[PDB]
């Protein structure tokens, strides 16, 4: 089901006109609280002393009909950026008294038109509405994909349209948004209504607004092709820009007349369209309520993870048959068939949980025809409480639990294998490259560790709606920036990758070296084909179980049907413009002492931020 | 019963009865009407009309077409045809075509009489054919909003229009590109064809100056202090130009633009101007206050 209004700039009854449009199934309707031609004077007699009503009442809709159906629209003629003084201060009057208006009903949204590039007094005069009462209405900024000027009919003799492509040029209407929203200050009540035309523009123009809050879509009737039957439809063109924007959950306003048969058509179009699209596969399933959605990375090292944490890390099976192949695989290359009855390998899982890990291990022992023992590290005392019960219970005596953290742990024999799962969304996040170092000692001179490897990987994002949300973190009691100086872990979702993931960090098990120093310090540079604004960094990463069994959440390596671990976001404070063929260079800092692990950075091209996190200040990962 | 308390139009047919639209722009409900007053003076009046009738939705703009054909531009998107019944006591609906997007603003009828141009805020400009009842021609020259569409007295290919997007455009349908773009600025907001002269017109713009214009190849006055909204010259051989505005003031003025009559009768925005063609001297006007005044110009 689609959530979907109509828009119109004639309404006589307004009682009629909503019943009208409730049966052709809209949800809501965009509609004048005033009259559109119903110009108004404020200074100037004997026009300012106009008797009234001004406007309708209240009264003929309910509360409740206000609050959720109906969306209001600034009047055409309220154009405060005119060139006349007299106009402008009409305007700005007209555009308050009517916002007010608005707000006095409680209307859910009201749209606004940015239709020319210097939408400055608009802009002022809206903000100033904001910070003028206490109400929660949203703010939908009407906006083409391409401006009228750019579509016009090629008939004026001495203005002719060129036929030039000016790239920058054919996005000049994101920079009219980006200029207005900016302005305003990147209020989260401010959101784009993008319009469509007829003709589509070049893919770099429509994925400019990639990472924007869209929250609605409009479509005049005009814009639909007829068919042979005689319905409206749109071209194989428009509806990957419809599914693109059904992803987004956008609200779907029909603007214009019937051009064609019922009205429900054009809505039975975007009802068939959203029918048949490609269902929701298992990740995303999984996913579905986390779109953008920041959290705290988990740091279980320093905490106790929660039962219901290990639950989720359970309900992915594939990661552990994952892990029970490269236990197989690596029992066999160490174990000839020969030695198979003499030849008990010592295995320890270091950081066991639950104890997922040793029953992928007793089932590749299993499979592989092949005698272990196993050691079942645990720090977490609660999670051991689990082990202990499943070890009296199934286990027995070849399974020994060891309530102890993997540093500590005085070993009473060493390891053929070291088994581990210590990784979070950008692999050394959970300090496994400082743990496994400890347990380290332990470990056979000719010992596995699986993971055998793992990297890091970075690529530079542009996401103005994931910028707000950080923005939106700002606490009590710190830093007023310190939000923007932390990871996130988030089902990235609105947002536009910049360019190809580059690996950032890497860490091997065993780690054969002298002066094992974890610290990092690695350059990337991005090369960068649009223009845009780059708000932040994704996350990911990749590990090498044993030989070829490899785990990833890298985008175009991933795992398949891997939905527990999701991608970090390293943010910036301040964007960054971007122009199209410019190179975006970060810095990374992996940084240490004693006490605590953090990761610094900054982007020293096109332009330098300043040092992100130094010293740790904002964040930290607790060894 | 009751007439709409704002009067939009207002235009003499060749007899000398009046017709006027009007909407409500305000109150519960946004509809609008056609009216003819054989008695000009009886207006507005409404238990004293020749003929009523109720538009569905608002009246932006209309005209004559011909003596018993009322063409309508409506905030629907529909450009209307109303016809008058054989003994003209009936308003009549002809046809009532929704083919603009968004609210019809202005409209005209061409020399022919057989067709018409029609201007709307969907930024479209459309010739019609009367008799069909079909958009014959639909060009989207303009990137703003239509504000006036005039079509050429004599030359039934000719047309002027004019737009939020600066533009005044001087058309000429036997080209492959009709449209053609004039200069001198502030916003075009109403235009008059002169009646004796083919290559002259008129236009106000919103900062309430006229200035004249030849189509090859510019004397202008400061006339309002306000939008001029309409500007209507007057049926003498040599003809006055009456100025409208939303200063609520009137002015008639010469060939040169100086300044001869003033009227601050009117209380709310000047909508419509409109001169009798019995008595030359005697000027109609409408507003938004509600007033059908009468004016008597030093002729
Ligand atoms: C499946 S999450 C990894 C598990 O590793 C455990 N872990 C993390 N660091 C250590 C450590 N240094 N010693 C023992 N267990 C650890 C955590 O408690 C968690 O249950
Ligand atoms: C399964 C799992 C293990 C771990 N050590 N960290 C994680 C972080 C996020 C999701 N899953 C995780
Ligand atoms: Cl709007
Ligand atoms: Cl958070
Ligand atoms: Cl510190």
């Amino acid at each position: 089901r689609v959530s979907s209004g109509r828009d119109l700039n004639c309404v006589p009854e307004i009682a009629d006109t909503l019943g009208a449009v409730a049966k052709q199934g809209f949800d809501f309707l965009c509609m004048p609280v005033f009259h559109p031609r119903f110009k108004r004077e404020f200074i100037q007699e004997p026009a300012k002393n106009r008797p009234g009503p001004q406007t309708r009442s209240d009264l003929l809709l309910s509360g409740r009909d206000w609050n959720t159906l109906i969306v209001g629209k600034l009047s055409p003629w309220i154009r405060p950026d005119s060139k006349v003084e007299k106009i402008r201060r009409n305007s700005e009057a007209a555009m308050l008294q009517e916002l007010n208006f608005g707000a006095y009903l409680g209307l859910p949204a009201f749209l606004l038109p940015l239709n020319q590039e210097d939408n400055t007094n608009l802009a002022r005069v809206l903000t100033n509405h904001i910070h003028t009462g206490h109400h929660s209405s949203m703010f939908w900024m009407r906006v083409p994909l391409v401006a009228p000027e750019d579509l016009r009919d090629d008939i004026i003799e001495n203005a002719p349209t060129t036929h030039t492509e000016e790239y920058s040029g054919e996005e000049k209407t994101w920079m009219w948004w980006h200029n207005f929203r900016t302005l305003c200050d990147y209020s989260k009540r401010i959101a784009v209504a993008l319009e469509i035309g007829a003709d589509l523009p070049s893919n770099h123009v429509i994925d400019r607004w990639l990472g924007e809050p869209i929250k609605a879509a409009i479509l005049p009737t005009s814009i639909f092709l007829t068919n042979k039957k005689g319905f409206p439809v749109l071209s194989k063109m428009h509806q990957r820009l419809i599914f693109r924007l059904l992803k987004l959950e956008v609200q779907f306003i029909i603007t214009g007349t019937n051009h064609h048969k019922e009205f429900c058509s054009y809505l039975q179009y975007l009802e068939y369209l959203s029918q048949n699209r490609p269902p929701p596969n298992a990740y995303e399933l999984f996913a579905k309520g986390y779109e953008d959605y920041l959290q705290s990375p988990l740091q279980p090292l320093m905490d106790n993870l929660e039962s219901q944490t290990y639950e989720v890390f359970e309900k992915d099976p594939i990661k552990y048959s994952q892990y029970q192949q490269a236990i197989y695989k690596c029992l066999l290359d160490r174990v000839p068939e020969e030695e198979k009855d003499t030849n008990v390998q010592v295995l320890m899982v270091l950081g066991a949980g639950r104890g997922p890990l040793v029953n992928a291990s007793l089932r590749a022992a299993k499979q592989a025809d092949r005698r272990i023992k196993l050691y079942a590290v645990e720090k977490n005392p609660n999670a051991v409480v689990t082990l202990e019960n499943w070890q009296f219970e199934e286990w027995g005596s070849q399974v020994t639990v060891v309530s102890s953290d993997m540093r500590e742990w005085v070993a009473p024999e060493k390891a053929d294998i070291i088994v581990s799962e210590l990784l979070g969304s950008f692999a050394d996040n959970e300090l496994s490259p400082e743990c496994l170092d400890g347990a380290q000692h332990f470990l056979k001179d000719d010992g596995v560790s699986i993971p055998g490897e793992y990297t890091s990987f970075l690529a530079p994002i542009s996401s103005s709606k994931l910028y707000n949300e950080v923005r939106a973190c700002r606490e009590k009691d710190r830093d007023p920036e310190a939000q923007f100086e932390m990871p996130y872990v988030v089902r990235l979702h609105n947002f536009h990758q910049l360019s190809a993931p580059q690996p950032c960090f890497t860490f091997s098990h065993p780690n054969r070296d002298p002066m094992i120093d974890n610290n990092r310090y690695c350059t990337l540079e991005f090369p960068v084909e649009v223009n845009t604004v780059l708000h932040g960094f994704a996350g990911y990463f990749e590990t090498v179980l044993y030989q070829d069994i490899t785990l990833s959440i890298r985008p175009e390596t991933h795992s398949p049907g891997m939905f527990s671990w999701f991608p970090i976001l390293f943010p910036i404070k301040q964007p960054i413009t971007v122009r199209e063929g410019q190179t975006i260079c970060v810095r990374f800092w992996r940084c240490s002492n004693s006490k605590k692990v953090w990761y610094e950075w900054a982007v020293t091209a096109p332009v330098c931020s300043a040092i992100h996190n130094p010293t740790g200040r904002s964040y930290t990962i607790g060894l | 019963a009751c007439m709409e308390r704002q009067l939009e139009a207002a235009r003499y047919r060749s007899d000398g009865a009046l017709l006027l639209g009007a909407s409500s722009l305000s109150g519960r409900c946004w509809a609008g009407s056609l009216w003819l007053f054989k008695d000009p003076c009886a207006a507005p009046n409404e238990g004293f009309c020749s003929a009523g009738v109720q538009t569905e939705a608002g009246v932006a703009d209309l005209t004559w077409v011909g003596e018993r054909g009322i063409l309508v531009a409506s905030d629907s998107g529909a450009v209307e045809l109303w016809e008058l019944d054989e003994n003209e006591t009936l308003i009549v609906s002809k046809f009532c075509k929704y083919e603009h997007d968004d609210i019809v603003s202005t409209v005209s009828v061409l020399s022919s009489g057989t067709q018409a141009v029609s201007g709307s805020k969907d930024i479209c400009i459309k010739v019609w054919d009367l008799a069909q009842q079909v958009v014959l021609s639909s060009y989207r020259a303009h990137a703003a909003q239509v504000t006036c569409v005039a079509a050429s007295p004599h030359k039934d290919s000719v047309f002027l229009s004019c737009s939020e997007d600066n533009r005044i455009l001087l058309w000429d349908t036997r080209c492959p590109k009709p449209a053609s773009q004039i200069g001198c600025g502030y916003l075009p907001t109403s235009l008059a064809w002169h009646p004796q002269q083919s290559e002259v017109f008129v236009f106000g713009d919103e900062n309430g100056t006229v200035s004249l214009v030849d189509t090859k190849s510019v004397l202008s006055s400061a006339v309002h202090s306000q939008c001029v909204t309409g500007l209507v010259f007057s049926p003498h051989s040599v003809p006055f130009l009456a100025s409208l505005s939303e200063d609520c003031s009137l002015a008639v003025l010469d060939s040169s633009l100086s300044e001869l009559f003033r009227s601050q009768a009117h209380r709310d925005f000047v909508r419509d101007a409109t001169w009798s063609p019995l008595n030359h001297s005697l000027l109609t006007t409408v507003g938004w206050d509600h007033q059908v005044v009468h004016h008597v110009v030093p002729t």
